[PDB]
């Protein structure tokens, strides 16, 4: 069953991956007296003790594996090794380890799947690059005891998923069950690598106890990697085979990437550009020189094509400014919309309000009204509730009266033709324009006073086709 | 809600 | 002469490098007629044929070179090999190859100098990493026949210029002129490299046919590359020698790069920044926490300086929102402009319309009109035609009449002085304000009714200077 | 003093780093008669002279150091060597050198501290990769004479701070004070590395003159480097272990990075994205197809979530367009704000202007006025002074008169209740609305004419509560 | 195109 | 700066 093998290999590679992470940190983030502190990894202090200083020297993958217990590191059951690679306070009391890492490299308790599995990490070798105490480790070999190509496929899959790869896989053997008895399995004096285990499986006696030695190369080499595990101090782009293009580097915050000019730029105007490569100009977001409201030196961003003409961005925009009434307070608003509209009462029955002093209206159901759906306000920063807003301004207004047939002729329903219907005008008293809202609708209503000097009769009109307004809608922190 | 008109005067 | 040898070597390394480039691409970009397609390289399809699957097994540089024609790849004259490593349509009609590569790895016609030069590529060995069909290639051997230290200097110079390197150069010999008769030249049973032909030049009989074996290697896709031919799973930046800065990674779509916070960020506010380093703040585009119109968790982008103050972007802005009438439809709009303007008729001759009931004007030629150029709308997403829009709202309006000198004193041409000339007011009937357009011009005209109680005379005014409007101009999907 | 040793090492590494940087540039930017031009580094011209063609041949770090003066390069006092590695015009007249480099690799005048320090660069060896004139250099060795573990610590710190690392450090000795007498210090025939000077210090006689040979490798090509000293032609991201994600590459300008679609993208809509990973959609700035005002093919940018809905950007926006009056001139504007407000004179004492023909207002101090703070305008590009603007449009106006109690009933202070008090209206003469400003304030005032037909009395009102306006505020290059 | 005036009244 | 009023008529 390979589904069980896959769990064992995922745990094994999880353990292997954590250990490599620990080796690959020369400075580790530790927790001394409640405040994170960076200290040198105990691996590279020539003052730390067993097992942090333990080193083997078989730099060659084909050299004889060590038989010294203070050179390799015995792992697993019966060993207190795990204490030295887990937090001091994996128990509430504190273990015998002296370090509280800011992060768990491996779980404090070994994965339960590995407690009785057929493949276990039995011993870990730290290959030293030189002969100084606390030297750098240039290869980590993991001896996994078998309690053979099925697991290698499974382990290779699990390592593929964890962004690690084996330098090589060797078959290792020992005559007993001691951690220092491990030697390389040999075919004619040549150590048997796993890739060559297909042809040499027959010349191996069942009298030995076998396992695999997985060799990794911890050092996260100074070069940027496909797995992205290299932090870049900066990165610059080439132009015509020279390092004269823009550069990206992080600022101190950890949140921001900063784009700066290259050495080849004759002008200092860095930009990010999008290109469809479909025959039109790329669009660039470029930083350019400016001046503030007090004529001091400043800068801004411009979205432009390759001709220097502004480009178009589709988005919701919020603008923040101090309230022009009370300063020291911020106000947010969106880009407004304008709709031209006139009211729609046309005949005398709907137009004339019979008893003005007594009339009590219902702007939700009055004839001739303007009705709109309440817009949805866009995203706003935390703690700034945006309210939908609406207002109306007078666009055209006349005091039209009944003609010889009791009909009203002045009509402003279409802006391109307001003067083409003239009407028979009286004296204007003015108009009262009101804006109300329910949960879903904006309601706009109006009242106009007119004196007819022909009949000396006073009329009050409701939502007339003689009055048209320009309606402005937006969202704002300033309520309605 | 509500909407009302107004009284106007006669010479 | 080293000048001709250099030309020949330049061609040889061109061929060598091109072939190496093809091997090093497991996924190749091919042209299935009208469109680029990613396909598995025929080298690594266990379903491809001769010569795509041919592999030698001499992993060791000192091992026996293959003598099987279905293992090595015979090259040059007498072979149909080149067809399978060049574009299918190098002739307009088509060759026997089955692939239309998007790029020429090697020129379709072999460099004219190599047809009769003294050093020729006779055979290519693709060293397999295992014993599976379509396995990965770990070394490429180029057997160059001599038709020996003069040419190695030239080949090393040409390869220096091409960003490739020889793993080693070996001396090979054959008793006749067969492509499979190549074997390693030996001195006392030890294969003769090129770093040992100086001292062993004497023990070689001229009865053999000699050549050089330049060995290259394809997979150089472990560390990100200066030429950018290796993709990154992610990239993170450093701060103070720690991997605590922002990170960039692609999403699943293939279109987007995503910026995320680094481990050192105490706040989760990733940003892209521009900096001129001219003594002023960098400008950052930062993602911050927010809330939508239903108070649900959301986010937005903020353009800010280093003090947390909003910054400025010069661009055209489109806003999208549901139509406040039909809802089921989306509408686009631009940021409007506002113009204060008054009409410009001043005298009674131009002001008074003599016979209003019969009067029909020409708004494109009426005196005192407001005339503006029709704006150009910005780029809009496909299928969203933007229309120029204009509206006018009344800013000031009075029913002025002739004074004792027949002049009109009220003037609203300047907003800061609308009240400074009062005029002689009658009773206002209202105004009809009309906006028309040709292909190139906006025409804004207006008609005002006024009753003069001093003379009991009725007036109709055209485009009066005592009527002023605030003109709003913008672009929108909603027509005029 | 390790403080004095550190300054010597910083100078030493500065010289070393500059020299290595020059060695690492086969194409150098030179200046020939006013203009920068690219020429081949004289190191790799087989036509250049001493010392550009000088090469040693000890490829092995353990091989015999050359003793030929036309192979190594003598450095320092008594040598004209420095001339050939500094600009021709480090002196105003011109030196004997033949090249004016566009940049100083090492300072023209040697760091004054190196003129008499205990450690000096005595000789520089250019290890050749082959036996051609002007061949590539594969290692640069700096022989430092002592005029031994203290300074190695300091030099390694200085090289750490200067983004270089030593390939290896050897101990060298000479019997006298000649630059050609340098040979490798040996213990039992084995060259003494510095990592083995701890155990063998006693077997070294004080009769020799000793020094250190620092070996630096030349290039850092092909693979991008963590300290960012390697430029990228482009960089593409991976998706599912394939190079199918977006790509960034510099355009020709040196200012722009360009984002393009990946090979795996089924749509051509490249985007830059922010992600908080806090449960909401990432925000993307994506380029999409569009059409201009002439319906020609174009593009724009869209700020959208993963659902294709517009997102929100908080920033100041400037829009640029041609003046709708005088073409050929460009004008800037900001996103406006709208404020609904009414004037506030309510009682007869404040409302009625007794003798209108004689009244001279003080718009700064009149009762009932609308007063606002003059807004601050955002950043604008150089030479475009923005002026604050304010305008008013009529929202509601009625010709109210005294009621039976001498009170005025119509009140438009709240838009949602404009119709709630009708009042007793006369005939309207109109209104004059004026906007003025001091250094800090907007002053909005108004005058309304009313005829009361019940009393045949003429009234002029100042800042009445029955007049309301929509106040529009913005910034523009068009003045007030 | 067009523009038109309007008729007003007389007491 | 300054502000001003306007004159209306008596019947």
């Amino acid at each position: 069953d390979e589904a069980r093998r896959q769990i064992v290999s995922n745990a094994l590679i999880s353990e292997i991956a954590g250990i490599v992470d620990f080796v690959a940190e020369e400075q580790i983030t530790v927790i001394e007296q409640g405040i994170e502190k960076e200290i040198t990894n105990p691996l590279y202090e020539q003052s730390s003790g067993i097992p942090y200083i333990n080193r083997t020297t078989n730099k060659d993958l084909n050299s004889t594996m060590s038989t010294n217990a203070s050179e390799f590191i015995n792992w697993g059951a019966g060993t207190s090794t795990r204490i030295f690679f887990t937090r001091k306070y994996c128990i509430s009391t504190g273990t015998q380890g002296n370090y509280e890492f800011s992060k768990d490299y491996i779980p404090c308790e070994e994965p339960a799947i590995l407690s009785n599995s057929d493949l276990k990490i039995d011993r870990i070798d730290f290959v030293a690059t030189d002969n100084t105490v606390g030297s750098a480790i240039e290869r980590v070999d993991f001896i996994l005891t078998f309690d053979f190509s099925n697991y290698v496929s499974s382990l290779e899959k699990a390592a593929e998923q964890h962004s690690i790869s084996f330098k090589d896989i060797y078959v290792v053997e020992r005559n007993s069950s001691g951690a220092a008895g491990w030697r390389l399995t040999t075919i004619s004096g040549k150590p048997l690598t796993f890739s060559g285990l297909s042809k040499n499986i027959g010349s191996l006696d069942k009298t030995k106890n076998y396992g695999l030695r997985l060799s990794i190369d911890p050092n996260l080499g100074k070069f940027l990697r496909a797995d992205g595990r290299v932090g870049a101090d900066k990165l610059c782009w080439n132009i015509d085979n020279k390092m004269s293009g823009p550069c990206l580097a992080a600022d101190d915050s950890g949140n921001n990437l900063v784009l700066t000019k290259g050495k080849g730029a004759k002008s200092n105007e860095p930009g990010l550009c999008w290109d469809l490569n479909t025959g039109t100009s790329k669009l660039c977001l470029t930083q350019i020189e400016g001046k503030d409201n007090n004529d001091k030196d400043a800068s801004l961003i411009k979205l432009k094509d390759d001709n220097g003409n502004p480009a178009t961005m589709l988005a919701n925009i919020l603008v923040e400014e101090k309230s022009m009434t009370d300063s020291t307070k911020k106000e947010l608003r969106t880009i407004p919309n304008t709709i031209y509209a006139a009211f729609s009462n046309s005949n005398a029955s709907d137009l004339v309000i019979t008893n003005p002093g007594n009339y009590i209206g219902n702007v939700t159901s009055e004839k001739g009204r303007i009705e709109l759906n309440v817009q949805d306000c866009p995203v706003s920063p935390d703690g700034n509730k945006l309210h939908p807003r609406l207002s109306a301004s007078i666009a055209s207004i006349v005091a039209d009266t009944k003609d010889s047939n009791g009909k009203y002729q002045a009509d402003f329903s279409s802006l391109a033709g307001n003067r083409n219907s003239g009407g028979q005008l009286g004296y204007l008293s003015g108009t009262a324009i009101q804006v109300n809202q329910s949960g879903s609708k904006w309601y706009i209503t109006a009242t106009m006073g007119v004196f007819d000097p022909l009949t000396n009769t006073t009329y009050v009109y409701l939502n007339p086709k003689f009055l048209s307004v320009n309606i402005t809608t937006w969202c704002s922190t300033e309520p309605q | 809600s509500e909407g009302g008109a107004f009284t106007v005067n006669m010479p």
